[PDB]
């Protein structure tokens, strides 16, 4: 039963995430960039669900949802398993702001609660400080102070209606751990030019290797604790390849059947140290994903938001995702091997992560983030 | 060996390095044709470096010998790493000069605080790694099976002695298995295991060699 409202939840994020994907890409060049595209699906399930007629109609084709019958049991599904458990230190949030000259409607700031989790708060827009301030303290509250400044006073006015505010966090431990003592300053190809030398980490893993030749690269997958959650890099095998490698990773199911490819070896990871700080514009991003009615005055239809059926549409729809990659992991500390620790050497292949990659966490069969790495 | 210092060219002659494109475990040559080492250095393919001062280097001097026979104990457990003690054969006898010698095996099973010289090419960092180019020794004693035991309860059989320093600092680490624990002119102990390298209340365990002479001499003798 619950299998046909999550292998149908998993094919929507796929295109959305393939999508949202060369969006960001697209919108920051040249750079190293972060996102959450599965985090960004239940506003617009919440969203949907407001806005009627041809804007309705329009969410659901981008969400790939039949109706919106089945788009409340799938977020009301998902929202009945959305805390934290073993490996990663995963931090998805989203809120919609309406103007405090605003009458909601109070029943369904309720099926926002209770299906969506969220509530739809009122803030004084006129009051750009004031309401930018209380915006990104729900945020940094809701992020542990991880994500500060999700939204600048530049932005608001009490022009502005309504807010769609996006956050999401991660920073994970590995299954097994990389060694601080090993982690050194090593070669990365930011181009077939040019070479700098940047904090790699060095360590032994039992990862999933593909070598493939659709993407012409490597898919490299390694397990953090709990085997739940997976780090994918898809290594270009060129040095300048990964903007040819971003246009093959516009296919969907180019991912799904690069894993089947991947194949269980013990090798040698050299992975960059690497922090990623994204603020994506949704508003800029979704409106060129076809979703556009949302953010346009009278063509939004927000009449469900609200209890008197009024005139409303989205003013902004920011996302600020940061990532965080380290050392950090299990199995002790130090001069690691097994139970009792042999003291035999044993050497296995060397996977060097050194040139522009693109990488995603797997939570169990869905890729709740991706994006690039191009100079750590 | 973390935290020894580097043998003078020639004074660890019994000294073997067993590779397979790269060293992995060590050893000790007991007659021109026969190398005692431990069992969980097992591999099906084993080249045999004698002679050998500086292992990423090939000064000439060198004699590189296949393991023709790799013979393991039979009670050999992979998870206690009880009877952890294996036989090479040389593919060929080897020239014994004043850069490959033999050790002498025990003659008596040495007392706790007796000075032993534990050598290798293996790991000399204990949080970390670190390759050496030349051999390393380090000057260990035999530390009491009461402390040995303390160190690591229901671990240590009568077959395991801990050889090394209760504070840490100096121990054997990894890419030093199988190799020498010689104590007054006679191999002591083989490199065998240890929580971590050099690490306080965890000193390295070694195979008890004293326990194996009669089958050492037994099985050489037979094939």
């Amino acid at each position: 039963g619950e299998t046909d409202l999550q292998k149908i939840l998993r094919e929507s994020n796929d295109q959305f995430t393939a999508q949202m994907f060369s969006e960001v890409v697209k919108a920051n060049p040249g750079q190293n960039v972060v996102l959450s595209a599965f985090s960004v699906l239940p506003p617009l399930g919440q969203l949907a669900l407001a806005s009627v007629g041809e804007s309705h109609d329009e969410l659901l084709r981008a969400l790939a949802l039949p109706n919106d019958n089945v788009t409340k049991d799938v977020f009301a599904d998902l929202n009945r398993g959305v805390r934290a458990v073993k490996g990663v230190d995963l931090k998805m949030a989203s809120k919609i702001y309406v103007a405090k000259g605003l009458e909601l409607n109070d029943d369904f700031a309720a099926v926002s609660r209770d299906v969506f989790g969220s509530e739809v708060q009122n803030v004084d827009f006129v009051k750009s400080v004031e309401a930018a301030g209380a915006i990104n303290k729900w945020v940094e509250d809701q992020t542990n102070n991880r994500i500060k400044n999700l939204v600048d006073p530049d932005a608001l006015d009490e022009t502005t209606r309504s807010v769609l505010v996006n956050a999401i966090y991660f920073k994970g431990s590995w299954k097994d751990k990389f060694v601080k003592e090993r982690t050194m300053d090593r070669d990365f190809h930011v181009s077939k030019d040019k070479t700098i030398k940047v904090p790699t980490m060095i360590g032994k893993k039992d990862v999933r290797y593909a070598d493939v030749p659709e993407l012409d690269a490597k898919m490299i997958e390694m397990s953090y604790e709990g085997d739940q959650a997976s780090m994918i890099i898809i290594l270009p095998n060129q040095v300048d390849g990964i903007t040819a490698l971003e246009q093959k990773l516009k296919d969907p199911k180019a991912l799904s059947r690069a894993e089947e490819r991947l194949y269980n070896t013990e090798v040698e990871i050299t992975l960059p140290k690497f922090k990623i700080e994204t603020t994506t514009d949704l508003k800029e991003v979704l409106s060129n994903m076809n979703i556009k009615k949302l953010f346009t005055p009278g063509a939004a239809r927000l009449e469900n938001l609200l209890k008197t059926k009024e005139s409303l549409t989205v003013d902004a729809a920011i996302q600020k995702a940061f990532i965080e990659v380290n050392e950090e992991g299990a199995e002790a500390a130090a001069a690691n091997a097994f139970g009792i620790v042999p003291k035999s050497l044993i050497l296995y292949p060397e996977v060097h992560i050194d040139r522009p990659f693109y990488f995603e966490l797997k939570i169990d069969g869905i890729p709740m983030f991706n994006g690039k790495v191009i100079e750590p | 060996i973390v935290g020894g210092y580097t043998c003078q060219e020639n004074s660890v002659p019994y000294q073997v390095s067993l590779n397979s494109g790269y060293h992995f475990c060590g050893g000790s040559l007991i007659n021109d044709q026969w190398v005692v080492s431990a069992a969980h250095c097992y591999k099906s393919r084993i080249q045999v470096r004698l002679g050998e001062h500086n292992i990423n280097v090939l000064e000439g001097n060198e004699q590189f010998v296949n393991a023709a026979k790799i013979i393991k104990h039979p009670n050999f457990d992979r998870k206690t790493l009880n009877n952890d003690i294996m036989l090479i054969k040389l593919s060929s006898p080897v020239k014994l000069n004043a850069r490959v010698a033999t050790v002498a095996l025990p003659s008596s099973c040495a007392p706790a605080g007796t000075q032993c010289l534990i050598s290798g090419w293996g790991n000399t960092l204990s949080s970390g790694v670190n390759e050496p180019d030349l051999l390393q020794c380090l000057d260990a004693p035999l530390l009491p099976q009461a402390d040995c035991e303390a160190s690591y309860p229901g671990k240590i059989t009568d077959n395991m002695v801990c050889v090394g320093f209760l504070e840490g600092g100096k121990d054997s680490c990894q890419g030093d298995a199988g190799g020498p624990v010689v104590c007054n002119g006679e191999l002591q102990g083989i490199v065998s295991w240890g929580y971590g390298c050099a690490l306080p209340d965890n000193p390295g365990v070694y195979t008890k060699v004293c326990n194996y002479v009669d089958w050492i001499q037994d099985t050489i003798a037979a094939n």
